[PDB]
């Protein structure tokens, strides 16, 4: 099974200079130029977290 | 940026050929006329940059005239297969956000209600400043729709003289066929489009000696011909599947007759598209994957595999898609973070693959 599908994992979510937004295993160490913005949390939780706030789907740098 | 390259090409031979569809002949100056005029019309009836403009069309000659056209606007593409049920055609109409359909006279029937029509068979001048993030198209697999910026595509075609012919299935809806017309003219050389039914071995033959030296070819008829007579392939210098792996059985074969040719296949999706060649396997012939100057092989844990080990399979590079439109949930699951680049992302293929002692990275 991939880390992002299981459901019995705590996530994270994270986002980069671009809005730009990624789920992340909670054991896994954050990658440079990406910043946590949800802390450890379902699956679940994440994606919704996501769904809410990761409203324009561009990168930031094309306005 | 294709724009850029087939304008050299437009320049410098205006009148060498573009593209060959059964009676339909274009060459560079026409296919731009007749884009540019398209353009104009698209431009009239309301398409601004960053648009999304859908596209319906039976023959691959006009195929081409509303790719350019939608790309003059500055527009992006929403390719729409007339066979699709209305169901589908309306839902990627409405998922995309496209205003305008272009369709031909046959497909217009296929034009959802409440979408504004403009047909191709039935001046003014722009000059519009495009940029390489801007959506180039939108790719449809509930359908999930795959918003391919114009730097990724660029990448996919950054080789071929001009003059030089490619032999084409008429390109589909599907990630393969869309993408491949264009590699043709981007170096001057012109697409050569297969009659509709599978490519036959004297077909094939045939196409070499009209100076075909590459063919993009259905996993299908690849078999088929690779059984039926490898030598037929002879003269190619490159021959391209598309689909599902060919058995490397049918690759050994066509490599017994032509020691030269180059077999490789697509296996990428439009998300992430990689161009995979086949080789000679350390053991047998095997697909290699080029890492490039990037790809990944991980573990559960995201970290990575050593030599020999079976892992999933990350891409990470400029080829990259931005994302499912409407689908930020899962824009995020699939292009998670990449920990070797810093604010960058790697796509997740959910392929498996492994390093050789060699390190040529090889499909599983």
């Amino acid at each position: 099974t991939n880390p992002f599908d299981n459901e019995d994992g705590s996530f994270l979510v994270l986002v980069n200079g671009e809005g730009q937004h990624s789920l992340w295993p909670a054991f896994a160490e954050v990658p440079d130029g990406w910043t946590g913005v949800h802390g450890p949390a379902s699956r679940q939780d994440c994606l919704g977290y996501v769904e809410q706030n990761w409203t324009d789907l561009r990168p930031k740098s094309l306005i | 940026m294709v724009l850029e390259l087939f304008a050299r090409h437009v320049d410098r031979t205006p009148d060498a050929v573009a593209v060959v569809d059964g009676d339909r002949v274009l060459t560079y100056r026409q296919l731009d006329e007749l884009a540019g005029r398209l353009s104009g019309r698209l431009i009239s009836r309301g398409v601004r940059r960053g648009d999304r403009v859908a596209v319906m069309m039976d023959r691959s000659a006009d195929l081409l005239v509303a790719l350019l056209a939608v790309w003059k606007a500055g527009a992006a593409y929403v390719p729409v297969d007339a066979a699709y049920p209305a169901r589908r055609v309306a839902f990627m109409v409405a998922d995309s956000g496209a205003s305008l359909m272009v369709c031909s006279v046959a497909t217009r029937d296929g034009v959802p209600e409440g979408i504004e029509s403009i047909v191709v068979d039935a001046c003014d001048a722009s000059a519009v400043t495009v940029r390489p993030g801007d959506l180039a198209y939108v790719m449809y697999t509930t359908p999930k729709g795959v918003a391919v910026p114009h730097r990724s595509l660029a990448e996919l075609v950054g080789a071929m003289e001009p003059g030089e012919a490619v032999l084409m299935h008429a390109p589909y809806a599907f990630d393969a066929s869309m993408f491949e017309i264009w590699v043709p003219l981007v170096w001057g050389a012109r697409v050569v489009i297969a009659g509709p039914g599978p490519v036959d071995a004297r077909r094939l033959r045939e196409a070499v000696a009209a100076g075909v030296t590459r063919a993009y070819l259905t996993a299908g008829s690849f078999r088929a011909v690779a059984e039926e007579s490898p030598e037929s392939f002879a003269g190619l210098r490159e021959v391209q599947t598309g689909g599902d792996l060919v058995p490397a059985h049918a690759v050994e074969r066509v490599r017994e007759a032509c020691p030269r040719a180059r077999i490789r296949h697509l296996y990428g999706p439009t998300e992430a598209t990689v161009w995979a060649t086949w080789h000679l396997l350390e053991p047998v012939m095997g697909p290699v994957l080029p890492i490039g100057r990037r790809a990944h092989v991980l573990d559960e844990s995201l970290r990575p595999v050593g030599p020999g080990v079976v892992g999933e399979l990350y891409l990470s590079g400029a080829g990259l898609a931005d994302g499912y439109l409407n689908r930020a949930g899962l824009t995020a699951e699939r292009f998670v973070a990449d920990p070797s680049a810093p604010g960058k992302r790697m796509y997740r293929t959910g392929d498996l693959a492994q390093w050789t002692a060699d390190g040529e990275l090889l499909f599983a």
